[PDB]
């Protein structure tokens, strides 16, 4: 084959540093993808399935920037 | 006149110094040290090497993810044009969610990217904290640099995470820009009635002025006795020479009391930390306890009272 | 002269064996998570 | 109603009091740390008696520095080494009057020419070697070209006369930089001058030392061994050059206007 | 009282004015000609501030205020009750500050050291003179300076700032704030480092200069050095003061629009 | 700032009438919108804030000008 | 040449450090991956919010349980 | 035509490794820059809705339309 | 005609490598600058909608028009 | 002279494996783009 | 005098491969631009 | 032995580490079963 001697990689790249990089990167990427998916239409915490559990506002508009601070908690904006 | 000791007139080189030996089980230091002639005109000429272990890599991954996010949103706000990016650079920013969303997680282009960048920047600074602590402790030194860093991190988290949560809105936090964050500063003073009548703001200004005063005084005094070997403070501490004696007589004769070569560094520490402690205390009470700092100052007998001569009619009362 | 990590060739072979096994197991678990997510909430 | 008041006592008020008390208390601790050097002080009484007083707040309890390489323990506040033998005459008959040196002011060790009594050991590196050394003992140093090498230049001495010639450079191994210039004087002795009292002109190939006069370079204190310097000797050398700032010319201590 | 080691340094000479007449100490203080001057001017200024509080409406410490003349006086002389008291006090203040600096020079000459501290103090003095002398002269009236009162000079600062709609966009103001912030950061790090090296982990020896270099090269990759941090300190504080003076001499005399509109020179360069 | 204020009819006031926390729920963003409109008032007439306010209390009518 | 023009190419690693190159390549590829994904998500080609194959927030708002609760 | 004979001697005064690294880094930076400059113009190819608009395609799916009708 | 004879001696006082690097870097910076200066003027050639406007071409495709129609209902 | 300490044999070895790895990576990239074009064509 | 340690033979070798590589790169650039002109002409 | 542990010490540590991690994950699963019974989220 062409990949016969790949294991010699660890003779000039430090395996300790490699491990420390990979663990950190994977955990950070996990957190990142979860927050990205939660900030979209695929969100699964406040989507109302299988039921809305909170006492949400009865008529919540589409929020604009020129807004006041809300009086009560609400999680159903759509 | 006489030499003022502001620049190095003659430079000397020896082979680079790798550093004090670390405890067994440590990673090697990365980089081959280089020398800068221009940096050597004013200070030490060696650059590197650097220590990258577990905590300082997780930090630097977090921080760069945050920077990529902030930069890309600033760039999307001009339509991806780099020419316009350079043209209008001080006016661009990444903006927090609209205040009507409360503490929920908003959609990505209406405040979710701000939230992501804030989370990643937070994690970056806490990992850096652990790095600073361990680096000082592995060489056998006191951990005084971690205490001050902790104070600074706490101020970053107060304005930004703790106060927005206590208020009930992420839209109460600063954005990531230059002119945008200056606008935030002015607006929060205007909304909560004049920060000049916030007493913790006055005390932190007292300590910022004092930091500048104290460090001009100390930098001057040690450059003025460096002809008697005063720039070597560790030896003047553990074996008091004539440089320390002259340094302490100067201040005693001038203003009636003095410190020692070790104590002045405790004065420095505290003057830099009380500034930020009062910063935290002043921001944490604004909005959550006090709604108008000027009316507070009037209730507690603090504000002056200019003469009137006229009468203005409030048109909402008519 | 050249940059080395002090590992011989036998140690490198050993490390490589276990590294590849671990990476394969991790990717297996990732695939399983995505099959479940596709069954629950398809995104494409 | 614009300025209506509901209640006088609030949290901002209490917190401000707490801060006034938390300051006012680091002042206390810092002022106590300030008095580990130079105390107890000497108060002169109504008719000349001297007592030891201690101030407000009082002195702290002693702490110990453990010096490296079996360099001993230092307790502070602790004992003091004895002063040497300065001679002084008071000028006016009251406790707050000034003093005059009795003999030759340059060789008296009073005024800007006073020095401290330190250890008779050299300062060490992290490995145990002497820190300040001539460039022939430290064989790895080199002056960066782009900079005037002072070896060879002359040492004009503030009245235009020649003091001697530079023959060596003394370096600092812990932080690589120049600390002293060694020169041969008019009577063929080897004396040091601190680099922070020298203006080096590369083209004139001169070193101007504004502190002392040309003939004054013959009486600079000398070293025991010329492969190292101790803390005491550093103090003596530097203090001799500092005495000239007020005693070199008889007109230097005499009210500008 | 004298320190353990103080007596051998209390010699005569080193003065600028006067001579042997004022060359003594009172307690720990050194007096001199300029010591007499400074205490004279400080006492007079304080007493006049107090009298100006007595003829006002209140002796509350936070609400005392002595104000400068009106703008119609120009660069003339105002009545005592409507501005002249402010002028006398502002003469006393200059006298006291300059006396302070020259006394410092006398002391440093006596102890054999360099004149770095009075030189750095000179820049504070320069900022004060900018606010009370140079800016008023260029604008044509003493009544452009600030009143003497806690809480009452803050009203001045506020309204002057809002005379330009948004004073944060003043360029020299941005540069000065940069220097202030960096100075506090540097002072925290310097304090921490020296304390840490002479107060090591329990049961250890005092560390060395090599440790000081190593720690910052490990964390950050570069260490400036034990003598250059003192230099960096003198530099940052002096620059803060300098650019404050510039930012105030620009506002009013050389720029009368809003401060955001100055910056408009940048996106109007014909190169983007 | 003209769409909400000079064609729509929104509240320009943002500050409170007492010193401690009360029923006021305006935010810093609303304060920014007000600041924008006031900047236009200043530019359109050739004046500063102090032509109609004392900055130490932008909300008090007894400390304004006529 | 045109066929023997690239013969000595394998000598490249006698002047270019293999370790630095490896690390640089890996880091650059990760940064570029993040960047391109973020640039494509901010366009019309966005695939998380396009409501294909169905909109899920809308699906949750019109469940019979939620409708019956909102009716009161 | 023999004016460029000794050109190969260039590498006896200019370092080959430094030059290689400089070229590579500059090329990557220029690639990113030109792609961003052309994407921010009328030539933009990600957002132009060609060959079809995908957000608009998702808003008019029959399932989404029937759900939006029953809400309104 | 004989004024510029000794010109080749220039490289005995000026370092050739430093000069080469300076020239190359300056030329690249100037290239970027002139392109950016011309793109920010009336001579801009990316946004001038010649030979055709492509955003406008995308907004009026029959498929996009038919989808935008079925949303007005 | 700037050098990496690798001989010519070591360089040949490294080059072999480097080229193989880069080819495999580019193959995977091409496959990803074919799938994306089938699902959501962008030009 | 500034020198790189390369002899004249080493410089000739480096130059050969450098020129070959640059020519191949420019060839690929030309191909990319022909495709772009066919798809979306800009002048 | 870059950590100074021999192979026996490493075996010992590994045994107890794996046991502890398994117990922790067991407790996590139990918490999630209770939460699903109380407030199902999918
Ligand atoms: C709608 C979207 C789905 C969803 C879709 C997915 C998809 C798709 C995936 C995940 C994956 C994960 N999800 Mg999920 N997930 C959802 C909701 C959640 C919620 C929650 C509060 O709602 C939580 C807390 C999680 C948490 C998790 C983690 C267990 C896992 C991420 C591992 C990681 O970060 O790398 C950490 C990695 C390392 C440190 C390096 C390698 C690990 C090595 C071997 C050592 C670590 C120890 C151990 C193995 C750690 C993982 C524990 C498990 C045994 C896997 N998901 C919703 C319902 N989730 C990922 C996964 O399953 O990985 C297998 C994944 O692919
Ligand atoms: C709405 C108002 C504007 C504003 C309007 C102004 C105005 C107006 C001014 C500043 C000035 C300053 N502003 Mg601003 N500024 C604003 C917001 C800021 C913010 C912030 C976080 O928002 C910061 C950090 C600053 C910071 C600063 C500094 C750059 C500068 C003050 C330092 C100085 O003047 O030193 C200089 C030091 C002195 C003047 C001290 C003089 C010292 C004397 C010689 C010694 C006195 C000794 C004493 C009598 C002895 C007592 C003895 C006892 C025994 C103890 N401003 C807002 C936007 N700002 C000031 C300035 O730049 O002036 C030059 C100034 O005039
Ligand atoms: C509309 C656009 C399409 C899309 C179009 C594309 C296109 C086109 C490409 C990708 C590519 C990638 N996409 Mg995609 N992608 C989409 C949505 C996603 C989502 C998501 C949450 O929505 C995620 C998490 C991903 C994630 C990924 C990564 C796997 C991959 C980038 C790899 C990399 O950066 O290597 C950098 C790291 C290195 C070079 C180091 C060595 C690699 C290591 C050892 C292994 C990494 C993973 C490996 C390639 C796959 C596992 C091995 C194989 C199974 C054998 N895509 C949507 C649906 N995506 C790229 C790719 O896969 O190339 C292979 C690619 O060309
Ligand atoms: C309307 C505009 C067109 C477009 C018009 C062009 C034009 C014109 C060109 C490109 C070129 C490129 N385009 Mg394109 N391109 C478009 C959209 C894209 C998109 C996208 C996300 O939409 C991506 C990711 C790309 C990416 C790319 C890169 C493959 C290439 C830039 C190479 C480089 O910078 O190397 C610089 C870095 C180095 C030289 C470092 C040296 C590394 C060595 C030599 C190996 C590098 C491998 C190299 C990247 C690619 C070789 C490919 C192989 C033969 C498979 N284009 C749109 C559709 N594109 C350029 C190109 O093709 O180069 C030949 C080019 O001239
Ligand atoms: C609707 C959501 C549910 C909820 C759903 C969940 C779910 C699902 C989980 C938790 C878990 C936890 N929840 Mg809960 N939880 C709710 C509300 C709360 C409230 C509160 C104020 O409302 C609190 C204080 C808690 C607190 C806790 C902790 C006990 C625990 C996280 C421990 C940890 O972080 O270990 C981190 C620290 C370590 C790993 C250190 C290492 C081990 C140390 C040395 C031993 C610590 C012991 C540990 C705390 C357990 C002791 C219990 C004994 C075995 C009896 N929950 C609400 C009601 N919660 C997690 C859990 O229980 O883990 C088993 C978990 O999986
Ligand atoms: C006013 C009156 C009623 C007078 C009557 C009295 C009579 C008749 C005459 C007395 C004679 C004279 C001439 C007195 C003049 C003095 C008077 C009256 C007033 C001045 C007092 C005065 C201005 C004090 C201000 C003190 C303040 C607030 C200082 C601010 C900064 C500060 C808090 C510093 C603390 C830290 C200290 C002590 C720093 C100094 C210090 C520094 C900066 C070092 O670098 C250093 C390096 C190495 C060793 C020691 C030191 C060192 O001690
Ligand atoms: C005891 O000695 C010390 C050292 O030497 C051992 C240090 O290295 C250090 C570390 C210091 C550094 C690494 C330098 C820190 C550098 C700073 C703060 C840079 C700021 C300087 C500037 C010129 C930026 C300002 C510029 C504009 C505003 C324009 C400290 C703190 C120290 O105390
Ligand atoms: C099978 C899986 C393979 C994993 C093998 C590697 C073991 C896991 C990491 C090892 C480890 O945890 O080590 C620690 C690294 O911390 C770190 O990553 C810390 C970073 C871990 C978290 C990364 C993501 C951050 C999480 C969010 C932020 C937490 C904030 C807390 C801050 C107070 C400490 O590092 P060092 O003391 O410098 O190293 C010395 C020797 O251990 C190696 O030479
Ligand atoms: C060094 C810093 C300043 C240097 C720049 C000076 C350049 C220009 C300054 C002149 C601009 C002044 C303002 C003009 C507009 C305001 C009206 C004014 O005052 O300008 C003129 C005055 O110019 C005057 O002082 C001119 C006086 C200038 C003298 C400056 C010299 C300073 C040296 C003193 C050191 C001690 C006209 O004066 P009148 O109206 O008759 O005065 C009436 C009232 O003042 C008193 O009843
Ligand atoms: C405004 C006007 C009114 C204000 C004041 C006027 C009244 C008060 C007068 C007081 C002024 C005192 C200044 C004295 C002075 O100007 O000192 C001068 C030098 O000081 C010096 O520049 C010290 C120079 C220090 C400069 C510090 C700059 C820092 C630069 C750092 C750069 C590096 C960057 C960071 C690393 C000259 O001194 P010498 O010749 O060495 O003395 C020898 C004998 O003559 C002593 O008798
Ligand atoms: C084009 O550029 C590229 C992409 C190539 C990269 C270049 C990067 C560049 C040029 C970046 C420029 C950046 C600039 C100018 C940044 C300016 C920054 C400033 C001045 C910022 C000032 C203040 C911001 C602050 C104080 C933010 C504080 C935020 C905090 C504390 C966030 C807290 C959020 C948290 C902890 C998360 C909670 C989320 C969750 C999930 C728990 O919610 C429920
Ligand atoms: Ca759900
Ligand atoms: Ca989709
Ligand atoms: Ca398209
Ligand atoms: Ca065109
Ligand atoms: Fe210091
Ligand atoms: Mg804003």
């Amino acid at each position: 084959d062409n990949f016969t001697g790949t294991y010699k990689m660890w003779m000039f790249i430090d395996p300790r540093r490699a491990l420390l990089f990979i663990a950190s990167f994977q955990i950070l990427l996990g957190i990142l993808i979860h927050m990205i998916v939660l900030g979209s239409d695929l969100n699964w915490h406040s989507d109302g399935i299988p039921k809305f559990y909170f006492p949400n506002a009865a008529e919540a508009s589409a929020p604009i920037d020129m807004s006041p601070i809300p009086s009560a908690r609400n999680f159903k904006f759509d | 006149p006489e030499y003022q000791n502001i620049f190095n007139k003659v430079q000397v080189r020896e082979p680079a110094y790798p550093g004090v030996e670390l405890p067994k089980g440590s990673l090697p230091r990365v980089g081959k040290p280089i020398f800068s002639y221009w940096l050597g005109k004013i200070g030490d000429a060696q650059i590197g090497p650097l220590y990258l272990g577990g905590w300082g890599i997780a930090s630097l991954i977090s921080g760069f993810i945050a920077l990529e996010v902030i930069g890309l949103n600033m760039l999307a706000s001009v339509g991806w044009d780099p020419r316009l990016f350079l043209k209008e650079f001080f006016w661009l920013g990444l903006e927090p969610p609209p205040p009507a969303y409360g503490l929920s997680i908003p959609p990505l282009a209406e405040g979710g990217w701000w939230l992501i960048a804030g989370l990643f920047l937070t994690m970056s600074l806490l990992l850096w904290w652990v790095r600073v602590y361990k680096r000082a402790k592995d060489l056998g030194m006191g951990t005084h640099l971690s205490w001050a860093f902790a104070v600074a991190i706490l101020f970053f988290l107060t304005l930004g995470f703790i106060r927005p949560v206590l208020m009930g809105s992420w839209g109460e936090a600063p954005p990531f820009g230059i002119f945008p964050h200056l606008d935030w500063t002015a607006a929060i003073s205007i909304r909560y009635g004049n920060f000049y009548y916030n007493p913790f703001h006055g005390l932190s200004i007292a300590f910022m002025y004092g930091s500048a005063v104290l460090f001009a005084m100390h930098g001057g005094t040690i450059l003025a006795v460096s002809r008697y070997g005063g720039d070597r403070e560790i030896d003047q501490i553990t074996d008091r020479g004539t440089a320390a004696e002259r340094a302490m007589l100067f201040w005693r004769w001038c203003m009636g009391f003095n410190a020692s070569m070790e104590s002045i560094h405790r004065w420095a520490w505290w003057f830099a930390v009380f500034c930020i402690i009062n910063s935290i205390l002043g921001i944490i009470l604004t909005g959550t306890v006090v709604d108008n700092w000027y009316l507070w100052a009037v209730k507690h007998g603090v504000a002056p009272s200019y003469p009137s001569e006229l009468t203005i009619d409030n048109p909402y009362l008519t | 002269e050249k940059s080395t990590t002090g590992l011989t060739e036998a140690e490198s072979k050993e490390f490589h064996g276990i590294f590849m096994a671990s990476m394969t197991l991790w990717f297996g678990l990732v695939v399983l998570a995505h099959i479940l997510s596709w069954l629950y909430r398809p995104w494409l | 109603e614009f300025g209506y008041i509901t209640q006088y006592f609030d949290l901002a008020q209490v917190t401000l009091w707490a801060f006034w008390l938390s300051l006012l208390s680091v002042i206390f601790f810092n002022r106590r740390e300030d008095k580990r050097e130079g105390y107890p002080q000497e108060a002169v009484q109504i008719f000349g008696k001297t007592i030891l007083t201690e101030g407000f707040p009082f002195m702290p309890a002693p702490k110990t520095f453990k010096l490296p390489h079996n360099g001993g323990d230092v307790v502070k506040p602790g004992p003091e080494r004895p002063q040497y033998d300065f001679k002084l005459e008071q000028v006016d008959r009251f406790a707050g009057a000034a003093y005059r040196p009795v003999g030759n002011p340059m060789l008296a060790g009073v005024g800007p020419g006073a020095y401290a009594v330190r250890a008779n050991k050299p300062d060490l590196t992290n490995a145990g070697d002497p820190r300040i050394v001539p460039m022939r003992v430290a064989k790895h140093f080199a002056v960066v070209d782009k900079d005037p090498d002072p070896r060879g230049m002359t040492v004009i001495g503030a009245d235009g006369q020649v003091g001697g010639k530079v023959t060596e450079i003394w370096v600092d191994r812990a932080e690589p930089q120049v600390r002293y210039l060694e020169l041969e004087a008019g009577n063929k002795k080897k004396v040091l001058v601190p680099i922070a009292l020298c203006v080096i002109k590369g083209q004139k190939r001169e070193v101007k030392v504004r502190s002392i006069n040309g003939i004054h370079f013959n009486d600079v204190p000398t070293l025991s061994n010329y492969d190292q310097i101790t803390l005491a000797e550093e103090d003596k050398v530097s203090a001799y050059y500092g005495a000239g700032t007020l005693y070199a010319t008889p007109n230097r201590a005499e009210s500008v206007l | 009282a004298l320190l353990n080691f103080e007596k051998k340094y209390r010699v005569r000479g080193g003065t600028l004015v006067g001579g042997d007449l004022f060359d003594f100490w009172v307690g720990p203080f050194y007096v001199g000609f300029f010591g007499v001057s400074a205490v004279f001017f400080a006492t007079l200024g304080t007493m006049l501030i107090l009298f100006g509080a007595a003829i006002g409406p209140t002796l509350n410490i936070w609400q005392i205020s002595i104000a400068p003349p009106d703008l119609s006086v120009g660069l003339g002389f105002a009545p005592i009750r409507e501005g002249g008291l402010w002028q006398v006090i502002t003469i006393c203040a200059v006298g006291a500050f300059v006396s302070w600096a020259l006394r410092q020079v006398e002391i440093a000459r006596k102890l054999g050291m360099g004149l770095h501290v009075p030189f750095a103090f000179s820049f504070a003095i320069l900022a004060y003179l900018t606010l009370v002398f140079f800016r008023p002269v260029l604008l044509g009236a003493w009544g452009h300076a600030f009143p003497y009162g806690l809480f009452s000079h803050l009203d001045w600062v506020s309204n002057v700032g809002y005379q330009t709609l948004h004073f944060h966009y003043n360029p020299a103001h941005m540069l000065a704030i940069s220097f202030f912030f960096i100075n506090t950061l540097a002072l925290a790090m310097h304090g921490s480092l020296i304390l840490s090296v002479v107060n090591p982990q329990k049961g250890e020896e005092v560390k060395t200069a090599e440790h000081e270099n190593t720690v910052f090269r490990d964390i950050v990759g570069y260490s400036i050095g034990a003598l250059a941090i003192h230099r960096l300190g003198l530099f940052l504080a002096i620059n803060a003061a300098f650019w404050s003076a510039v930012c105030m001499i620009l506002t009013g005399p050389f720029w009368t629009r809003g401060w955001p509109e100055w910056w408009m020179w940048w996106p109007n360069l014909p190169i983007w | 700032p003209f769409t909400p204020f000079l064609l729509g009819e929104n509240e320009i006031r943002v500050s409170g009438n007492t010193d401690l926390r009360n029923t006021n729920r305006k935010s810093i963003k609303q304060a920014e919108w007000t600041f924008a409109l006031m900047t236009h008032f200043s530019e359109a007439l050739g004046v500063n804030c102090t032509y109609c306010h004392n900055s130490r209390a932008f909300m008090d009518w007894n400390q304004s000008t006529p | 040449m045109n066929a023997k023009s690239f013969d000595g190419m394998h000598k490249l690693w006698m002047i270019m450090n293999p370790v630095s190159t490896l690390w640089a390549i890996f880091i650059f590829q990760i940064f570029l991956g993040l960047l391109i994904h973020m640039v494509v998500l901010s366009s019309d080609l966005n695939w998380h919010d396009d409501q294909i194959p169905v909109g899920y927030q809308l699906q949750g708002e019109t469940l019979p349980v939620n409708l019956e609760m909102k009716a009161a």
